[PDB]
């Protein structure tokens, strides 16, 4: 039917300033498949962002993993902006540190 | 590894005779079967088809039942017309038509007409132009009469051909002979 | 901690916008791992692992690729031809999943399920079309029609019950150096969004573990904190997993708590992290 | 008009290049190029499953194809060989379970590759008047047309009566004969009969004409001979009806 995407933002390794890490954004439980996912750094989109090929769960709802290599500093704030047909406004889920 | 095996060679039949062109195939699955007809000087065209086992194709008096058990698609006609003189290709393709077609070599059909009053005669025809060239015309012979091959290098004998004067509904067989020589007719 | 069968499956996602436009997305999976991709533009399979072809010869691989290429091509053309009759309103979507899974006892179960609008439509049981109740009259109509195409049913039966089980056993053995490995997780603690005025959310992050079964729990020494909220097992690009276990506690009832992590790679040396 | 082909006929020197065009305005996805020889049947050269895609058939060497637009299937010969002497047929089909997925064929393209273009000869056309013995014995009159010394065997014979094409009482040889069956580039001969009523031939106002349309050399074909260039032309012969 028409399902809203669940958004979960996480780091591969513990947050440590000035050292390489991976930022992840897992979007699941949505239908239809069409979705726009963006990983943000201080409110603006990260261009170099990799993602999985479309897969779906047993219940037919879709899931995708968006990720990028990043090196966070003390001042840097990260998030994941997701736009879907079930959303009237893009939902931003920040990365908690 | 599909294949189509149809009748060995040329088949001559008199007008109104029963025709049977046998066709068998080898294929893995549930293929579709076809009969293509190729008239002299023309391309191939579908005569009839049977997309699934036990289907029956019917066109121009011809018919063919798709028998999976005997892996066959035999072509039949109760009374062959002179207009049926063509090459008949049995064909096969996986169902859906998304893959190539496998054709047999084709069977040539020659439907010879029934001559009611055979009057064989050889005539000498004079060229309309000043040239004293002549041709020989063997006509009004029956359909069973064979045209003797030349067995001379500079003498030319054509094959028999049928002409129909449709207004009078009179059909007639004819062969032409000629030579650039002394050459006497017949 | 929970574990199911090891399965190989191919998936399809087809979007029918109008009668002249349709787009299909396809891939091949060995559980959560993508081993196959499909380049819809060229109509070819992309092998994402050196063992993605399994123990199948280059001739047999090229035959299956051709079956799937003709299928992906034919599928959108056949749905657009039959939509009128089935009473389809544009736009709509279709999903498909087919393959086989190895159970305990060496029993390989083959499956094929279709969907319409994210809802169950059909299933395959004993090489036969089984319409789903959710599918309605449309699923019954679909199964009654597809039977009439014995060539399609034969091809689906060969693929599901002959090609697949041996493909699975072959791909499991061909990729055992990647499939059969132990990767140890790293664990860290942090503080989460406040669940209230006099409340704390203690977060326990567990990441970099392979295989997928894990155990994470908040403890008071040996006292299992029963209010531990278990997150989802989330993927990491490098074939590892991420999981966070939270606990809502009053400001003071968090002083002597720790996080204990159990995994198959840790060789009995559980990761314990004291709150501090 | 279904499946069409250009050219209808072509004669090439060995090593010369050409392109055969196949078009279909039936929106068919699939297109095929075949060649037909006596005893061999239909042999696929190349085929296309859609616009931009081509694949090799049973006999693909010496040929190249292209499918830039879905409507057309272009067959190329980069270096013509005498072995490429055949009748080429294009086919097209529309796949689909409910589709009428049979193949639709074009009319054919006759190709003849000769070692030398000075082997190309137009026909000589002569009309032979009905025999008096046939007229008195059957009350019928058979005119005979004979086209001789032509190469390649790319001809169209037709009978005309008072400037109108006739089909009734007409019969032409299925194929032109080899004048010298033992040599490769031998010239050909074609015979046709026009049988009419004796009264019809006896009217002196009736004009009979045997038309032979020959396909031969083009404008771009080089000709360095004393003989008249054996271009595509109509060669005809006539006879007027006669009382006594
Ligand atoms: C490695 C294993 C991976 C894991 C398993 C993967 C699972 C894969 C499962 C399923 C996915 C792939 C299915 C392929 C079926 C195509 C049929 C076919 O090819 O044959 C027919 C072509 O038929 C066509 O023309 C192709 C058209 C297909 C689109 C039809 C859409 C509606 C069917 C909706 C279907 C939904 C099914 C729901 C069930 C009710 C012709 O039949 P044939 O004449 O007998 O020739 C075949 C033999 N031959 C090729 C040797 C000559
Ligand atoms: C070596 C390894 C090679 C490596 C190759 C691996 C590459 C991976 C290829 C990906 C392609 C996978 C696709 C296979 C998925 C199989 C699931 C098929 C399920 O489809 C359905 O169930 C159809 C849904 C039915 C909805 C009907 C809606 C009604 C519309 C009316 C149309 C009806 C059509 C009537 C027929
Ligand atoms: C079909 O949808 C596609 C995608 O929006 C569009 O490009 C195409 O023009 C549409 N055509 C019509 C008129 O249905
Ligand atoms: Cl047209």
């Amino acid at each position: 039917i028409q399902r809203t995407p669940k958004i979960q933002v996480y780091s591969r390794h513990p947050a440590e300033n000035g050292k390489s890490n991976f930022l992840n954004c897992y979007v699941s439980g949505f239908h239809p498949s069409d979705i726009e996912v963006d990983l943000l750094k201080n409110g603006e989109r990260i261009e170099k962002v990799e993602h999985s090929d479309l897969s779906f769960s047993k219940d037919w709802s879709f899931y995708l993993l968006y990720y990028t290599e990043f090196t966070p500093t003390e001042k840097d704030e990260y998030a994941c902006r997701v736009n879907h047909v079930t959303l009237s406004q893009p939902k931003i889920v920040k990365w908690d540190r | 590894g599909n294949s189509v095996t149809q009748m060995e060679g040329p088949v001559t039949l008199s007008e109104e005779a029963f025709l049977t062109i046998n066709c068998t195939y080898t294929a893995t699955g549930y293929p579709s079967l076809f009969w293509y007809v190729q008239y002299p000087g023309e391309g191939l065209q579908l005569l009839l088809k049977a997309t699934k086992a036990d289907d029956k194709g019917s066109n121009k008096g011809f018919e063919a039942t798709y028998r999976k058990e005997t892996t066959s698609f035999h072509l039949e006609k109760g009374s062959v017309q002179v207009s049926d003189s063509a090459v008949y290709f049995c064909a096969l393709t996986p169902s859906g038509g998304y893959q190539k077609v496998t054709f047999g070599t084709g069977t040539k059909l020659q439907v010879i007409p029934n001559i009611q009053n055979p009057d064989p005669a050889v005539y000498q025809l004079r060229d309309s132009k000043s040239s004293d060239k002549s041709v020989c015309l063997f006509t009004d012979f029956d359909s069973q009469t064979n045209v003797s091959q030349s067995k001379d290098s500079d003498v030319y004998i054509t094959d028999k051909c049928v002409l129909d004067m449709r207004s009078m509904d009179f059909k007639s067989n004819s062969a032409v002979a000629w030579s650039n020589k002394d050459f006497a007719c017949a | 901690a929970f574990q199911g069968p090891t399965s190989f499956h191919v998936i399809q996602t087809s979007s029918f916008t109008n009668s002249t436009w349709a787009q299909t997305q396809g891939s091949g999976w060995l559980d959560d791992l993508q081993i196959h991709g499909w380049d819809s533009d060229s109509g070819t399979a992309i092998f994402l692992k050196p063992w993605s072809k399994g123990n199948f010869s280059d001739k047999e691989v090229a035959e299956l690729e051709e079956i799937f290429r003709v299928y992906i091509f034919g599928f959108a053309r056949e749905v657009q031809d039959f939509a009128g009759d089935f009473q389809m309103k544009y736009p709509f979507e279709i999903q498909g999943i087919a393959g086989c899974e190895l159970h305990s006892g060496g029993a390989i179960v083959s499956f094929l399920r279709g969907a319409l609008g994210g809802l169950d439509f059909l299933s395959v049981k004993n090489a036969s079309c089984v319409p789903s109740p959710e599918g309605g009259s449309r699923a019954q109509k679909f199964c009654a029609l597809i039977i009439q195409y014995q060539g399609i049913m034969e091809t689906v039966r060969i693929l599901l019950y002959e090609t697949c089980p041996r493909y699975l056993l072959g791909v499991l053995n061909a990729g055992k150096a990647d499939l059969q490995r132990q990767v140890k997780p790293e664990a860290w603690l942090s503080s989460g969004p406040s669940p209230g005025p006099g409340r704390l959310q203690l977060v326990c992050h567990v990441s970099g573990f392979y295989p997928k079964p894990v155990w994470v729990m908040w403890m008071r020494g040996e006292q299992e904190q029963q209010g531990t909220q278990l997150g989802d097992i989330l993927p990491n690009a490098n074939w590892t997993w991420y999981l966070r276990a939270t606990l809502d506690v009053a400001d003071g009832e968090a002083a002597g708590l720790s996080c204990r992590v159990k995994h198959s790679s840790l060789e009995g040396q559980d990761i314990i992290l004291y709150w501090r | 008009a279904g499946v069409t082909q250009t050219p209808k006929f072509r004669v090439l020197k060995t090593g010369q290049s050409m392109t055969l065009l196949c078009a279909q305005d039936m929106n068919h996805e699939y297109m095929y190029w075949y060649r037909q020889d006596p005893g061999m049947g239909l042999r696929l050269i190349h085929y296309s499953v859609g616009e931009g895609t081509t694949a090799k058939g049973e006999v693909p060497d010496g040929y190249n194809v292209s499918r830039l637009k879905k409507q057309n299937f272009l067959l190329g010969l980069e270096s013509a060989a005498p072995s490429q002497t055949s009748v080429y047929f294009c086919a097209s089909s529309m796949p689909g379970l409910r589709s009428s997925y049979e193949q639709y064929f074009g009319p054919g393209t006759r190709l003849t590759v000769t070692e030398d273009l000075k082997n190309v000869f137009p026909p000589e056309v002569a009309v032979f008047e009905p025999s008096e013995a046939e007229i008195s014995h059957t009350q019928k009159a058979t005119l005979v047309c004979l086209a001789t010394g032509f190469y390649p065997d790319h001809v169209e014979l037709s009978w005309w009566v008072n400037g109108k094409e006739v089909h009734s009482g007409v019969c032409t040889d299925p194929q032109p004969l080899k004048e010298q069956p033992a040599l490769n580039d031998s010239r050909y001969a074609l015979s046709s009969r026009l049988r009419v009523s004796a009264t019809f031939w006896q009217n002196p106002r009736n004009h009979f004409r045997c038309q032979v349309q020959f396909y031969g050399l083009s404008e771009n074909d080089e000709w360095t001979q004393d003989r008249a260039k054996p271009v595509t032309q109509i060669v005809s012969a006539e006879a007027w009806g006669r009382a006594d």
